[PDB]
RNA sequence: CGCAGGUCGCAGUGGCAAGGGGGACCUGACUGUUUAACAAAAACAUAGGUCCCCGCGAGCCCGUAAGGGUGUGUACGGGGGC
RNA sequence: CCGGUCCUAAGGCGGGGCCUAAUAGGCACCCGCCGAAAGGGAAACGGGUUAAUAUUCCCGUGCCGCGGGGGUAGGUUCUGCGGCAACGCAGGCCCCGUCCCCGACGCCUCGGGAUAGGGCGGGCGGGACUGCCGUCCCGCUUAACCGUCGAAGGCCGGGGAGUGCCGUAAUGGCGAGAACCGGCCGAAGGCGGGAAUAGCCGGGGGUUUCCCCGGUCCGCCCGACUCCUGGGGCCCGUGAAAAGG
């Protein structure tokens, strides 16, 4: 855990205690957000910052959710009615 | 599995301020084998057990006893103090 | 630099550790196995006839 | 811990509590609902706290100066 | 025992500045237990000396005689203190406010904005005051600007 | 001791192996693609001499093949015999019509592409054996061979090509690209070493070396190897 | 305006029946307002803090939440308190 | 005009995206009054945006401002019932950025 | 950041901190590397030039063998000299 | 709830097989496993206490995983509701499959937002000094966690622009949809709750560390090498993988 502080995986986050002391608190930093799957670009709905796994997310009300952005689900189904 | 009793300065301390015995067990001994042992052999209810291997290769368990059984009167009652 | 200051890099590393069959400091710890009686490569005990 | 700014809302909890910690300042009251799982604070006017505090009573919810 | 390391625990500041009172050197031998240290901190025989902090007078003092221009003359600089692009980012910002104000306003027309604004850029001006002389000389305003 | 530095290579070293494990994949053909695929992506890929385009094939299936020049993501590609001889479509070399100009040319069917490869390569389809099975094509050093008819190749050039023609201004720059490589950077001359660790090393004048036979032994066969000719004269023989 | 998220969905919560989640929105609709004006004040940003008081008092008096009312007195007289300051100094 | 009255459409975003309906009547240049009825494929009766909707080539006869059994007798009438229940399945491995800058 | 005025010292970047400069020849282009413990160089490397072996079941190299490295590579490439 | 433990990296070991006079020697192949106390990765903070441990003991306030009980929304052939939309909202229960994404990534440079820390003026309390002046110094703190707010950036609706029009620190942008108007998603961190009852400072009384009393404030400024965000550029260099979610 001291050489694990050396690395810079965690943010170093200095504070100050009810008792006077400040301190060093040594934060996870935050988790990429979901990205659509076509352009790579963050989803809306889903981009807030998560600091740990097993958080559940809730995608947005549509079909293919949080998957595919609003364009990219909106030309596929008019390339599909066409077709 | 319980080898002794502990009754140090510390250890008598723990005793009448925390209501905790302390005893040297057996170093394979788990947490759930000194609980059972201690509610066993003295039919007392243990609230916790932590325990450490001390230096000397000894492993020695603080056992905290629920709030309706004293463990200053337990090491009275055994005659090891 | 070869001699006594070079000693100093020797404070932190290690070979060999102790060997759990014959219990020398003996264990080849990348290599894996005893440099005195070959344990882990070699299930019968090592020793040499060159050897007193 | 949490804050809760409706009466109506708190008294949920309030109901509950194991006991009620009551806070007073000049201005206004802090009831503090210690449940189980939380503790929950709500801001009152001092003539509000007085009422809210003879109900808890009156359900026998346990009620302590702090 | 130590009665210092133990006095700096209780006391909370640095063991350099416990100071125990030799009239208690008879009661040091019989120390114990952390509390019988707080036996002598209430009787007043071990305390902290006061921390020091640098004084600050004769820095105010300074620092209002370098506010009226003293101790900054050439003989007193060794590097450089003024930030040139900085100031190119202060320059900008306060003439292209400026413009964008004056033709969201209506008081300029987009067409005379953008020679100004290009000017600006351009490092025609050197500043606001010098701005504002070229608008009301150029009659660019309706209205000269103030 | 004394092995020579072309001796140790073949031990397989750390600093003469290849570091492949920082590529997505090898690039070949899969045995049984057909139909039509899209482009999907056009990468970089550390070590290689040309970008690398992922496809994926109707049926889900995913390969990389070296992008045509001209290559774009979202185009439509046709795999097969079926397929007509536009730019970054993969065909048979029995199908290809002569004249055309082809990459990653498979010897073999199903070896999975082996000639004109690199960057700016290409390979001519000279002409058509149908009769047992085989398609003639000129291939980036000039050489002329035969190739299985059922083989694939795509169409077009290699892209990424003028490369070279770029000079590695610095050492440094050509450090960093010997990291994504497998070569040895840099390399010392024979006759800047003693004699006990080259043939060439050695005298008060160092000197290069005649040529070794090819019958030479390793550890003797380095200088020119069995050579033809050498110098401007040998260039003019060749011609 | 800034908490009017939380008056929508207090009239979606009502018009389908949902009484005990209407008044967990009227919860945060309170939150939302008293929150955000509290943290202005404190920074001194007294003019920001004000129109949220005025839209304060308006939805207070559409959904008669009467802590509102309560809530919104203690800012303005900590508001006066601060101005008060600041005239003096002047 | 294509987005008219009668005119069988699928909206292509929201909640309802993939679903089919269809045109019962006309606001503006920007919006038309879809209801393809939510009992046969759920999409509720409201306003929408032409640019959400895809037309398509299927079109019934029905008046200005049809109600909703009054589209449901003309879906049996057209044989399109069925039709009006399968949701349109987008094949999103076929779109690459190009189609969507 | 600037202007006007007054004024003291031998000395005002007053301590601290802090380039001597110029002309020419030989030599290696340059940055880099080196004889851990007497050699730091004009030696090595280098980018650039050029030649050779090679169409891949190749060329060159390792292994007794099974097999392996170059090679998840393919002449705008791999290897070998100067 | 701090690390190991889990995961995979470069790589390694064992069984099978193939090789070997043979092995404890070799390993391209099949199977499995090992391989990081600086990579990935569940969940704890503050105060107090000891002669010696302190995110481990004690007090307070929480969090994670797994499991259960009650209530509720919801369900009980069949489907949750709202919004043009971006998307919002308690969004039923169990099992299985597939796909996608997160995990998951360089260097250089420049705009923006914060916090740690530092300072200035006033106030209250306490301290320093004595030749003259009356200045100088110290305290005035606020954790995790719950809620709410959200800059840049992206997106949705309206609009329909070339006498152009809108800009930046810089590059600039627009019928391949600008200005402008309204909205949606959205950091560090702020603020309230935690929480003054703690801690600190000052003044008293006890005894063995306990009790009481007063203060814990007002208004500004600088501000990171710490934290967040976005823009631009460079590469014959492209900056891991898997568990897990
Ligand atoms: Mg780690
Ligand atoms: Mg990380
Ligand atoms: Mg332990
Ligand atoms: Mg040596
Ligand atoms: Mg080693
Ligand atoms: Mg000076
Ligand atoms: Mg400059
Ligand atoms: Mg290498
Ligand atoms: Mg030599
Ligand atoms: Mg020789
Ligand atoms: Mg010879
Ligand atoms: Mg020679
Ligand atoms: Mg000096
Ligand atoms: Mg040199
Ligand atoms: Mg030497
Ligand atoms: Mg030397
Ligand atoms: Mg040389
Ligand atoms: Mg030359
Ligand atoms: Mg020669
Ligand atoms: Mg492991
Ligand atoms: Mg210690
Ligand atoms: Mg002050
Ligand atoms: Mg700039
Ligand atoms: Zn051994």
């Amino acid at each position: 855990p001291r050489p694990a502080y050396r690395s810079r995986s965690l943010r170093r986050v200095k504070v100050k205690t009810p008792g006077g002391r400040t301190v060093v608190h040594y934060e996870k930093r935050a988790k990429g957000v979901p990205k659509c799957a076509v352009t790579g670009q963050p989803l809306g709905g889903m981009n807030s910052k998560v600091y740990r796994f097993g958080i559940s997310t809730r995608a947005p009300s549509r079909p293919y959710g949080g998957v595919v952005s609003h364009k990219v689900l909106a030309r596929a189904i008019r390339y599909a009615v066409r077709r | 599995m319980i080898k002794r009793f502990v009754i140090t300065e510390k250890a008598l301390r723990l005793a009448e301020r925390e209501n905790k015995i302390t005893i040297i067990v057996e170093r394979t001994a788990t947490k759930k084998q000194i609980a059972d042992e201690v509610q066993r052999l003295y039919n007392v209810k243990v609230e916790k057990v932590n325990t450490l291997i001390t230096p000397r290769g000894e492993k020695k368990a603080y056992v905290k006893l629920a709030e309706g059984y004293s463990a200053m009167d337990l090491l009275t009652k055994l005659g090891v103090l | 630099m070869k001699g006594t200051p070079s000693m100093g890099k020797h404070n932190k590393g290690k070979t060999h550790i102790r060997c759990p069959r014959c219990g020398r400091h003996s264990y080849n710890v990348t290599k894996k196995y005893c440099a005195s009686c070959g344990w882990g490569r070699s299930k019968r005990w090592r020793r040499y006839n060159w050897a007193k | 811990p949490k804050e809760i700014f409706l009466v109506e809302l708190w008294k949920k909890y309030g109901e509950k509590a194991q006991v009620v910690r009551v806070k007073r300042y000049e201005d206004f009251v802090k009831l503090k609902a210690r449940l189980s799982g939380y503790l929950y604070t709500i801001r009152v006017p001092p003539d509000k706290a007085e009422q809210l505090i003879s109900e808890l009573k009156a359900k026998n919810v346990k009620v302590e100066e702090v | 025992v130590d009665v210092k390391r133990l006095a700096a625990e209780i006391l909370g500041v640095g063991v350099s500045r416990v100071k125990i009172s030799p009239e208690a050197v008879g009661r040091l031998e019989e120390v114990v237990t952390k509390d019988d240290v707080r036996a002598l901190i209430d009787e007043g025989l071990i305390w902290a000396e006061p921390e020091k902090g640098n004084s600050r007078g004769r820095w105010r003092e300074l620092h209002e005689k370098k506010k009226k221009g003293r101790r900054r003359g050439q003989g007193s600089r060794k590097g450089r203190r003024l930030d040139e692009e900085e100031a190119w980012v202060n320059k900008m910002r306060v003439m292209r406010r400026f413009l964008n104000t004056l033709k969201r306003q209506g008081k300029l027309d987009p067409a005379t904005w953008r020679q100004l604004y290009r000017m600006v850029k351009g490092n025609y001006f050197r500043d606001l005051r010098h701005l504002k002389t070229y608008i009301n000389e150029h009659k660019l305003t309706k209205e000269p600007v103030k | 001791g004394k092995r020579i530095l072309v001796q140790r290579r073949g031990r397989g070293g750390s600093q003469f192996r290849s570091p492949s494990w920082k590529r997505d994949g090898p690039v070949r053909y899969p045995p049984n693609i057909s139909g039509r695929g899209i482009v999907v992506e056009i990468l970089h890929e550390p070590g290689l001499n040309a970008p690398v385009a992922k496809i994926r094939m109707e049926n889900g299936v995913e390969f990389f093949n070296y992008a045509a020049e001209g290559l774009y993501v979202g185009q439509v590609i046709q795999v097969g015999p079926d397929a007509p001889p536009a730019v970054g479509n993969v065909l048979p070399l029995g199908k290809i019509p002569e004249g055309t100009m082809v990459f990653n040319v498979e010897k073999r069917f199903g070896d999975g592409g082996k000639f004109a490869r690199s960057g700016g390569t290409y390979a001519l389809v000279i002409g058509q054996r149908p009769e047992e099975n085989k398609t003639i094509v000129r291939l980036p050093s000039g050489r002329v061979i035969e190739v299985d008819a059922r083989g694939r190749a795509t169409i077009g050039i290699v892209a990424g090509g003028g490369r070279v023609e770029k000079p590695f201004v610095k050492a440094g720059k050509k450090y960093h690209r010997a990291r994504a490589k497998s070569w040895k950077y840099p390399t010392v001359r024979g006759k800047a070493m003693s004699p006990y660790a080259h043939p060439h090393g050695g005298g008060s004048h160092q000197k290069g070396g005649t040529p070794v036979p090819k019958t030479a032994p390793p550890g003797q066969k380095v200088g020119f190897i069995g050579s033809r000719c050498t110098g401007r004269g040998c260039v003019r023989a060749r011609a | 305006p800034l908490c009017s998220k939380w008056e929508s969905l207090i009239t979606w919560a009502e018009k389908g029946g949902n009484s005990y989640k209407a008044l967990e929105f009227r919860e945060k609709l309170v939150e939302c307002i008293v929150y955000t004006a509290t943290e202005k004040v404190k920074k001194k940003k007294l003019d920001e803090a004000e129109e949220l008081l005025k839209y304060g008092k308006e939805v207070a008096k559409k959904f008669n939440i009467e802590e509102l009312n309560f809530h919104i007195a203690l800012l303005e007289k900590e508001i006066s308190k601060i101005r008060q300051r600041r005239a003096q100094a002047q | 005009k294509v987005i008219d009255v009668g005119r069988v459409v699928v909206k292509v975003l929201g909640r309802e995206a993939g679903r089919k309906a269809v045109v019962v009547d006309i606001v503006d240049e920007n919006y038309v009054v879809i209801t393809g009825p939510k009992s046969l494929s759920g999409v509720r009766r409201r306003r929408v945006n032409i640019n959400h909707i895809e037309p398509t080539d299927k079109k019934i006869e029905i008046k200005k401002g049809a109600s909703d059994e009054e589209v449901l007798k003309a879906l049996e009438a057209a044989g399109l019932v069925e039709y009006m229940k399968e949701r349109v399945k987008p094949k999103l491995f076929e779109i690459t950025p190009a189609d969507v800058k």
